[PDB]
DNA sequence: TTTCGTGCCAATTT
DNA sequence: ATTGGCACGAAA
């Protein structure tokens, strides 16, 4: 019978790296929302009031979602 | 007397007892059973002759029209063997059958001739079998394994009480045809014979019987005989014989004459019968007790009531015997079934039978053949006849009937493939016989009742089976009425028939990839017997009487190779001397003794045979006149071998090797091994790697020649000349004027193979073996192939070997290895790996193999050219790109990203993928090789037209050879007639080659035209695209070599089942050395030895010591130039010592060039042969050993190497041959941290091809159970395998450095539980 | 981890509580094996009342 | 996701069982909807009800009932019971068992140099195997502040990951294990030794419970990653724990084969050697004449040697006395541990006598003192063993004189018996039974002479007499120490193989007279293959 | 009308 | 091939 294998894409190189990245419980949550819209050429396809909308909660300011998205700009590829 | 290849290098030979018969071929098996299939036969048999006549003439239902079969052809085949292999086509060639369709008329007598319309067609192409014994299937080389089965006819067996309680054996009898239906009959604890048809629900003996239009009084006739009554008007009369009353007991008072000879309660005894017979008593009177269950024969009718007073077959009582005496009735007939001999089973038989007619029957057969519908009488009909009496349905072929009148003890041996009334009479008489007690049932086992079926008979079945389907088609075809204007070509297609053959020769179980490893894998897998297959056996299913050896596989069947394990007894090999007959059975040849002399006429005799005469053994001892010596020699009779006088004699064997096989023969001192060490000798012997320099074995058999040169590895001159040119890659010979055709240029050329992949991915490479212009004869050997040394198989290595413990680094098996033999490269090996890239055609535009990969940097595009392929000798690694390709993506609409994107960086980077070749990882080599195939119509690269112009320039130089030696010819015949007139002495010299005469320059001018029509016909195969698939664009395979040097982990093994694992590289100074300092390169354990009881290399140690002494001795007279005669004189007498060998070395004959040529190829040892029965003694060996002042005992004085001190013992010290086998440990070692999982259980893949990992099976869980370790049992089922956030969380919590797991739950569990739901189950976790 | 459904549109049995040994239809209804074989795949009547 | 397609080259997607049943099913339920909607007649909607009957039965269990429906290539389609059931379905599959990550293996040599709890590992492999571990450190100490520079670190092979791998494999427990595993003892805990190459070194002691030799076996190694697990290597699977057969007993670290050798080698006496009759201080002072070359190690003196026993409160009391012994025992006592008297070194040491010195050894002082007892030896075998020089040759196997006029006499019975037999005294079974008898006796005639010729030699003695004294020959000392080989093995070495058996059962009468150091000839050869291929069909088929 | 035997089917085989 | 359960047929 056949199965199949699994496959690493971007977005599972990207959470790979994100998991043993040492982010806060908000900042791991701001962090899947911005590999989560992340295209194939590794653009970011939302802007970041979306991402803000998207975490729910109120006390995240722009300035914590602009620093997580500068520390996963670093991963690599970079860019 | 020499050939010119042997006499370079004359190997020793200590054999004693005289050739009378030469090897043979050891390929004929093969190569005769596909010239059978293949040539044109006269007769209606053997190949495709006989599939045509069994399936044509083919005729419709009308009648009106019908297809006649003319003749076939086979056409040339369109590349060659090598060209086949290169491109990856199949070597073969098309058939065209000549057929022809007649046209009947109506209304008129007989069928009128109306039309008569033959035609040639095309039925596909055949596979055809090269030089070797091969096929070229896909640019592969394959063997079909020939078959050994069960032959058809009659067998009759029994069951060993195992099937009933009381131990009681039942006797059966079953007919097997070679295409129909079998029959079987047996017994039954009640004595009441049953038959079964095609292994279906039992059914009375009586059935077929009734079928076969035979009555009640027709059978008992056949089955019994009458007894006459004779009503002599009181109390019946009896006619008595006295054989009759042997071994019974009177029940009666029996009188006669007035002399009571037996009295009541008596029995009756051999003095009685004989008294009986000298006085020919006849009248017996008896009571009518004795009627009392006596049984009537046929049916007696009252002349008054005209109605049936008793039906026959049935016990006759008082009342029914008064009412036939009260009828009157004189003569009566009953049978006689006494219980000792004449056993009454039929009787019982028919009492059982419920059917009295033959419609019945017919009825119960058809019902019992298909059960759930109605019976009819014309279906009955037509499957009874169907079953055993139709031609097109049940087969008996010529050896089935041959022996089923062998077995029926019948006189003629040829006649119908159809079952008879009379066959299966006489086959239920047979089983009766045997049942009472007079015959014997058969040995399944015993090779004669086991046949050999190779390629050829199942090439010709395979044919047949498409040929009937082309002839249903045909039928289905031919019932529309349009015969005025079909044509043959248009009423049959060929693709049944190509599919069929293609299915045979590509996916069959016994076509298999040849084994090439070594020539001597080749000869061994091209003689290999099968007992599995369509047809055979099943190795789950066999038993243990079928692996067992036979008596009768004394030289048939080698009893010491076969593979160890589930298939043991399953696989065999062939004997050296074995042949087959026109029937298929093995068979041996032997010498006939006549008048006590053995003479030299060899008779070739089959199992049946052989078991019929009395045979000597090899090993007894004879005059010069042919006499035996012992009064008591040793001979096989019946299956046993016993003692004999010299007159009971009938044969001999022709040799002391025809009871082993090719590959057993090669081992020295086998008859010094144990059976079990010699088995695992033979299987290691066939698995070594070639190295990079061949070595002869320097200890050998005689046998290396035969098998170097059977094997089609190494170049043989066809014809006989000079050595014109010679190269690295190929060799031109001038053929002498003797062996020349007319008008021809006399030359050969024999292009090498150089450097190429084999099935296993190792190196076949072909090395020069002569000089330039020395003379060569037909026959020798001018390159040496793989694993070939001179003309002789070279298997391995010479090694100096000790055998003594070391430090615990030859523990169980270990050996210890020099450095020295790393450093001098004696086992490196050449592996060649093929990488192939693929581009094919897309919806968004076709895949381009181009330079221009935009993401990658300058560098990663440094080692390929211009059309984007690597360079030739280039040196990759991992990860390295070999061919660059790119996949279109294809979208129409610019976002201003994109836009912004393609003004910046170009719009080549936008709309294209890569999908480059590139190399796996853990893979290195250098690019030696580059093959491009492109489809018709497709512009070809550079590269393919480089390729194109190296392979033009060679078929170019050959032409030119040719026609510069047909020009100079030519130009001589033209100087012979100029100068026979004007007699130019200088003006031709200096004016150019330009100059009856014009005859000569119109042939001048022919040559060059037909030469220039060969060269453009060259041309133009070679510029021939290829039919690569549907949407393949191009393909692109690129060959990496690698050398891999020896190492701890790889197996070596000897030639007597002493295989090893390196475990130290030691070096050479820690080594023990001699007095000399001369270190050995191998030490062994002595351990080893005595429990294996493999004396063998212990024999092959001291001979090579003693022949590495001869050598040296050789050697050292060589340093220091001295004259040719103390060289010979010391050749003499190493070449004259034994006692009363049969080789006679002469070097009178010999030139000094010649004998300083044999001492060059002498100074590293002298080789030896030893048969395997037939070799040489310890004296011997010792008195060689003498010559070369060495020790007798073959011991000498060792010394540590790291502490200088001398070892307490003498060591044994010699050469052996060492093999290095196929099992290396760089392809053995593998590790996995993480990797890829399957997409339905989540669990890693398993191989080293992918990064998988190692599977923990029930037996270690149970381990793991049995020690209470539950944690790391939990981890290995959780957080390793299957659970896919448990994986992430230890991995990042091992990262963080906290060894700690959350288990969680498996998710092939809920994968069971959804599929146990999809059944309809409901089943659920609760709490 | 999402089923779907099918729905038939004639009733049809389960093999499993048919051609096991133990037949568990035809011990319940208290038939050989054979005539509800033989119903179930139109082969023969079968009295409801 | 459960049952997907097949994606392969050329865009082709096939399909699967599962998916071409579900297909058939539901084609026949959209035409029957469709016929039962139409009012088409009865005989068609029979028909295709039966035929939707036959379509599920084939979905649910294929080939249960009927036919089995075939695929492309005649072959049964895969059904849900298919995947549930069998030997390749889930349970044995993939729920009894799996594949595991942190997990390889191959082939086995042997390390003489390592300890009873160590093992030897190629570093390629524990960089792998480890390679989580190996970024934890990097990025523990600085050397790497991202994982991704750790990766590439490791992708590099930099020099500093190698000391990065020595520090963490440190004291980290591994799992070795060969296949079959037939007891829990096929699977043992060690610790890793980083060693160059592509082989996993094995102690040798630790190979009779693999049940393991060094011919092209290979073994697996997983890497427990909990406290748990490694705690449960080390104090549960570890090889020093596992030093009894929990099946029986016994013990299971019996040294073998060449330590027996070269042990039984250096404990034995000769009547006349080099050294013979002084007087020496201590052990010390016997290895010290030894390795000078004065003295022999096999010559007999007396050494004063100084034991301890158990007192009856459990405590050491040391007695000095000579003893009469030879230097090889001298020199092993300094081996042995104090709690052990002098008695169990001073006779010829062979397989038996070394497991019964290792059992008092555990049984008196405990189990650290065995293993270190056991280690020591090892390597006093081995390398006592290594300087003996113990080989073997064609001499070695010496034929009896007497065989000849046995083999004689025997034949000429047999002879008088068969006469006899064409005479008509007797039946056939009678003589069978009387030829099978005189073969019998002759064989162990030939058997016990050879033995008695083998086990002897002839010595000079001091004074210039002569002596008999137990041989030195190398094929007697290894059968005889209990090495390798039997007396059955050696038999058919020097004397006459004896009788054979056919394949059924039944003893052919006229017995294979020569051994192996004489040929046997094609027909004797042929009739011992019987034997040979019964008995290893036998062990293939179990 | 009960009771034991015989033929058939389904399970198993690193 | 081998073993065991189940329906069937012949007999007490
Ligand atoms: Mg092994």
């Amino acid at each position: 019978v056949y199965q199949g294998e699994t496959t690493q894409t971007l977005q599972d190189y990207l959470m790979w790296q994100v998991e043993l990245t040492p982010f806060s419980d908000t900042d791991r949550a701001i962090a899947t929302s911005i590999v989560d819209a992340v295209d194939e050429t590794g653009y970011l396809t939302v802007p970041l009031e979306d991402i803000l909308e998207s975490i729910g909660d109120e006390e995240i300011d722009i300035d914590e979602v602009e620093a997580v998205l500068k520390r996963i700009q670093r991963f690599d590829p970079v860019g | 007397v020499y050939s010119y290849t042997e006499k370079k290098r004359i190997r020793k030979d200590f054999g004693k007892r005289p050739q009378v018969l030469d090897v043979p071929y050891l390929l004929s098996i093969q190569l005769d059973s596909f010239q059978k299939f293949i040539e044109q036969d006269p007769e209606g048999q053997y190949g495709l002759e006989a599939a045509f006549r069994s399936v044509f003439p083919i005729q419709s239902y009308s009648g009106n029209s019908e297809l006649q079969y003319v003749s076939y052809r086979l056409g040339e085949p369109v590349f060659d063997v090598q060209e086949c292999q290169i491109r990856g086509v199949t070597y073969s060639a098309p058939l065209r059958v000549k057929l022809r369709l007649v046209i009947y008329e109506r209304e008129a007598p007989e069928g009128t001739v109306k039309d008569i319309k033959e035609q040639e067609v095309y039925m596909g192409e055949i596979p055809l079998m090269t030089d070797n014994g091969t096929f070229v299937i896909n640019g592969t080389e394959r063997v079909i394994v020939s078959q050994l089965h069960r032959s058809p006819g009659v067998f009759f067996d029994s069951d060993k009480g195992k099937t009933h309680s009381s131990g009681k054996v039942l006797y059966n009898a079953r007919i097997i045809p070679y295409r129909g239906s079998w029959l079987d009959f047996e017994f039954d604890p009640k004595d009441n014979l049953f038959v079964r048809i095609d292994r279906r629900r039992k059914l009375p003996a009586t059935i077929i019987l009734r079928a076969l239009n035979y009555t009640t009084e027709q059978i008992l006739d056949l089955f019994f005989e009458k007894v006459i009554f004779e009503i002599r008007d009181n109390k019946l009369q009896m006619e008595l014989v006295p054989e009759r009353l042997r071994g019974e007991t009177a029940s009666f008072d029996i009188e006669a004459n007035g002399k009571v000879y037996v009295e009541k309660g008596r029995r009756i005894t051999a003095r009685h019968i004989r008294q009986l017979e000298k006085d020919d008593v006849k009248l017996i009177e008896v009571p009518v007790e004795y009627i009392a269950g006596k049984v009537v024969a046929k049916d007696y009718i009252d002349e008054s009531t005209g109605e049936l007073i008793c039906a026959a077959n049935m016990e006759l009582s008082l009342d029914l015997l008064a009412k036939l005496s009260q009828s009157g009735h004189k003569r009566i007939e009953t049978l006689f079934t006494n219980d000792l001999d004449h056993g009454p089973y039929i009787s019982e038989t028919l009492r059982v039978d419920p059917t009295n007619d033959r419609l019945s029957a017919l009825v119960e057969i058809y019902r019992m053949m298909r059960p759930g519908e109605p019976p009819t009488r014309e279906a009955a009909e037509s499957l009874f006849e169907n079953l055993f009496f139709s031609e097109d349905r049940y087969d008996l072929s010529a050896v089935g009937r041959m022996k089923f009148n062998r077995s029926l003890l019948r006189e003629e041996i040829e006649g119908s493939g159809i079952l008879s009334k009379d066959d299966i009479i006489d086959v239920m008489k047979k089983l009766i016989d045997i049942r009472n007690g007079k015959g014997e049932v058969d040995d399944i086992d015993h090779l004669g009742n086991r046949r050999i079926r190779s390629v050829g008979e199942m090439a010709e079945n395979q044919f047949r089976v498409g040929l009937v389907r082309v002839e249903r088609a045909v039928k289905e075809r031919l019932s529309l009425g349009d015969l005025d204007t079909l044509m043959p070509q248009d009423m049959i297609n060929a693709k049944p028939i190509s599919a069929a053959v293609k299915e045979f020769f590509g996916s069959s179980q016994l076509s298999q990839f040849m084994d090439q490893n070594n020539p001597l894998s080749e000869i061994t897998h091209k003689r290999r017997i099968s007992a599995l297959g369509p047809g055979g056996l099943t190795r789950e299913r066999a038993g243990f009487e079928v692996r067992d050896v036979h008596p009768t596989h004394y030289g048939r069947v080698c009893p010491i190779e076969t593979p160890e394990g589930p298939n043991i007894g399953l696989i065999n090999s062939l004997s050296v001397y074995a042949q087959t007959n026109e029937y298929g059975f093995l068979e041996t040849p032997y010498r006939k003794v006549t008048d006590g002399v053995v003479t030299d006429e060899i008779h070739y005799l089959s199992a049946i045979e052989e078991g019929n005469y009395v045979i000597a053994q090899a090993n007894s001892n004879l005059d010069e006149e042919g006499h035996f010596v012992e009064d008591l020699v040793t001979c096989r009779s019946k299956g046993e071998s016993s003692l004999f006088s010299r007159d009971q004699v009938d044969y001999m064997d022709v040799s002391t090797q025809q009871v082993v096989s090719v590959g057993a023969s090669l081992i020295p001192f086998l008859e010094h091994d144990d059976a079990n060490r010699a088995l695992m000798g033979a299987n290691m012997q066939r698995q070594a790697v070639p190295t990079l320099r061949a070595d002869k074995p320097l200890v050998g058999t005689g046998m290396e020649r035969a098998v170097a040169v059977d094997s089609g590895v190494t170049a043989v001159a066809k014809r006989g000349g000079v050595v014109q040119y010679v190269d690295a890659s190929r060799i031109v010979i001038k053929v002498n004027e003797d062996e020349m055709y007319p008008g021809e240029a006399g030359i050969d050329i024999y292009n090498l193979t150089k450097y190429t992949r084999s099935n296993q991915n190792t190196c076949i490479n072909q090395m020069p073996c002569v000089s330039l212009g020395e003379p060569v004869e037909r026959g020798d050997v001018l390159a040496d192939g793989p694993s070939t040394d001179l003309g002789e198989l070279a298997l391995g290595q010479n090694m100096r070997v000790a055998f003594m413990p070391w430090n615990g680094y030859n523990f169980e098996d270990s050996i210890l290895v020099s450095e020295r033999v790393v450093q001098e490269d004696r086992f490196t090996t050449i592996h060649i790996q093929e990488l192939a890239c693929v581009s094919r055609d897309t919806k968004l535009g076709p895949e381009e193999i181009t330079a221009d990969i935009p993401n990658v940097g300058e560098a990663a595009l440094s080692k390929l050219d211009e059309s984007g392929i690597v360079y030739i000798g280039a040196e990759v690694t991992g990860g390295d790109i070999l061919v660059g390709k790119v996949t279109p993506k294809g979208e129409t609409q610019l976002t201003p990203e994109e836009k912004l994107l393609r003004a910046i960086f170009g719009e080549k980077a936008s709309d294209v993928k890569d999908s480059s070749l590139r190399v796996p990882n853990g893979v290195s080599g250098t690019v030696i090789d580059v093959q491009v195939f492109t489809r018709d119509g497709v512009e070809k690269d550079k590269r393919a037209l480089e390729i194109e112009e190296m392979q033009l320039k060679q078929a170019k130089k050959d032409l030119s050879e040719e026609l510069q030696i047909l020009e100079a010819g030519l130009f001589s015949r033209i100087r012979a007639v100029l100068v026979a007139g004007g007699v130019e002495a200088e003006k031709l010299d200096k004016l150019p080659r330009d100059r009856q005469l014009e005859q000569l320059a119109e042939q001048y001018d022919e040559l060059k035209h037909e030469f220039e029509k060969k060269l453009e016909a060259k041309r133009r195969k070679i510029t021939q695209g290829d039919d690569l698939a549907p949407g393949v664009l191009k393909i692109v395979k690129v060959y990496l070599a690698v050398k891999r040097r020896i190492q701890p982990g790889d197996k070596m093994a000897g030639r007597h089942g002493n295989k090893g694992v390196i475990s130290k590289i030691n070096p050479i100074e820690d080594m023990p050395y001699d007095e000399n300092g001369t270190p050995v390169d191998i030490v062994l354990n002595p351990l080893g030895v005595p429990s294996r009881m493999n004396i063998g290399q212990i024999l092959e140690t001291h001979l090579g010591m003693a022949a590495k002494g001869i050598g040296d001795k050789i050697n050292a007279m060589l340093k220091q130039q001295q004259e040719v005669a103390k060289l010979r004189e010391f050749i003499q007498r190493a070449y004259d010592l034994g006692a009363d060998v049969r080789q006679k070395v002469d070097l009178s004959t010999f030139s000094d060039e010649e004998v300083m040529r044999l001492a060059e190829n002498l100074r590293k040892g002298m080789p030896i042969a030893t048969p395997v029965f037939d070799g040489a003694k310890e004296a011997e060996i010792k008195e060689l050993l003498k010559l070369g002042d060495l020790p007798t005992s073959g011991q000498i004085r060792l010394y540590d190497g790291r502490t200088g001190e001398q070892f307490e013992r003498p060591v044994t010290v010699g050469y052996m041959y060492m093999l290095k086998l196929n099992h290396l440990v760089d392809d053995k070692m593998h590790a996995r941290s993480t990797g890829s999982y399957s997409l339905v259980t989540q669990q890693p893949l398993g191989g080293k091809a992918q990064f998988g990992g190692q599977r923990f099976g029930e037996m270690e869980v149970w381990a793991l159970e049995a020690y209470g370790a539950a944690y790391t049992l939990q981890e290995m089922l959780t957080v390793k395998s299957d659970d896919v956030n448990g994986r992430t969380k230890m991995y990042k919590n091992i990262v963080d450095g906290n060894h700690q797991m959350e288990p969680g739950m498996p998710e092939s569990f809920n994968v069971l539980l959804k599929e146990i739901r999809s059944l309809g189950i409901n089943i659920e976790l609760e709490d | 981890e999402r089923m779907g459904h099918i729905e038939l549109a004639s009733p049809t049995a389960h093999i499993w509580f048919l051609k096991s040994l133990p037949s568990r239809i035809g011990l319940l209804l208290d038939m050989p094996l054979r005539d509800i074989e033989r119903v179930l795949y139109f082969e023969s009547y079968v009295v409801i009342e | 996701d459960l049952r997907p397609l097949v994606p392969l080259d050329g865009g082709r997607f096939a399909t699967s069982d599962l998916n071409d049943l579900y297909r058939r099913v539901i084609n026949r339920n959209n035409r029957l909807k469709r016929l039962l909607d139409l009012a088409a007649p009865d005989i068609i909607v029979r028909n295709e009800k039966r035929m939707l009957q036959e379509a599920v039965d084939a979905l649910l269990d294929n080939g249960r009932r009927g036919r089995a429906i075939t695929g492309s290539n005649k072959r049964p389609l895969k059904s849900l019971a298919d995947m549930i059931k069998g030997k390749q379905g889930r349970f044995r599959q993939n729920l009894l068992g799996k594949r595991v990550d942190y997990s390889g293996r191959s082939v086995i040599t042997v390390g003489p140099y390592l300890r009873l709890h160590q093992c030897g590992l190629p570093k390629k492999m524990a960089l792998e195997l480890f390679k989580p571990f190996i970024y934890g450190k990097l990025e523990l100490r600085g050397l790497a502040t991202t994982i991704k520079a750790a990766k590439k670190m490791v992708e590099r092979e930099e020099a500093v990951v190698w000391d990065i791998l020595d520090e963490v494999i440190r004291e980290h427990p591994v799992l070795l294990n060969r296949a079959p595993t037939l007891h829990r003892l096929g699977i043992q805990a060690f610790e890793p030794v980083l060693i160059e190459g592509k082989a996993i070194q094995l102690h040798p002691l630790v190979c009779a419970a693999y049940n393991a030799d060094f011919d092209g076996d290979q073994m697996a190694v997983h890497v427990p990653l909990t406290l748990e697990a490694q705690l449960e290597a080390r104090a549960l699977m570890m090889s020093t724990n596992n030093i009894l057969s929990p099946a029986n007993g016994e013990p299971i670290i019996v040294p073998s084969q060449d330590v027996v050798l070269g042990l039984y080698y250096m404990t034995r006496d000769c009547v006349n050697a080099k050294g013979e009759g002084m007087v020496l201080t201590g052990p010390k002072e016997a290895e010290r004449l030894y390795r000078s070359g004065l003295a022999s190690l096999h010559a007999r003196v007396k050494v004063r040697i100084t034991e301890y026993e158990k007192d009856a409160n459990g405590e050491l009391v040391a007695k000095t006395s000579l003893k009469d012994t030879t230097v090889g025992r001298a020199i092993l006592w300094m081996i042995v541990p104090k709690g052990l008297p002098y008695s169990i070194v001073n006779q010829a040491l062979g397989k038996k006598a070394i497991s019964k010195m290792l059992n008092t050894c555990y049984r008196i002082l405990g189990l650290k003192p065995t293993v270190i007892f056991a280690d020591q030896i090892m390597y006093t075998g081995f390398a006592y063993a290594a300087r003996s020089g113990a080989s073997v040759g064609i001499d070695d196997m010496v034929i009896p004189e007497k065989k000849h006029e046995i083999i004689s006499e025997a034949e000429a019975e047999v002879a008088e018996i068969q006469e006899q037999f064409q005479s008509g005294l007797v039946t056939a079974g009678e003589r069978y039974n009387k030829v099978i008898d005189i073969w019998a006796a002759a064989n162990d005639r030939v058997s016990k002479a050879m033995m008695d010729n083998l086990q002897t030699e002839t010595v000079i003695n001091r004074d210039g007499q002569e002596e008999k004294q137990v041989s030195f020959n190398s094929i007697y000392m290894m059968a005889d120490s209990g090495a390798r080989g039997s007396a059955a093995q050696i038999r058919q070495l020097a004397g006459m193989r004896g009788l054979m058996a056919k394949p059924d059962g039944s003893i052919i009468e006229t017995p294979i007279t020569a051994n192996f150091r004489e040929g046997l000839n094609v027909l004797q050869y042929f009739i011992s293959t019987h034997g040979a291929r019964k008995g290893l069909a036998d062990t293939a088929l179990k």
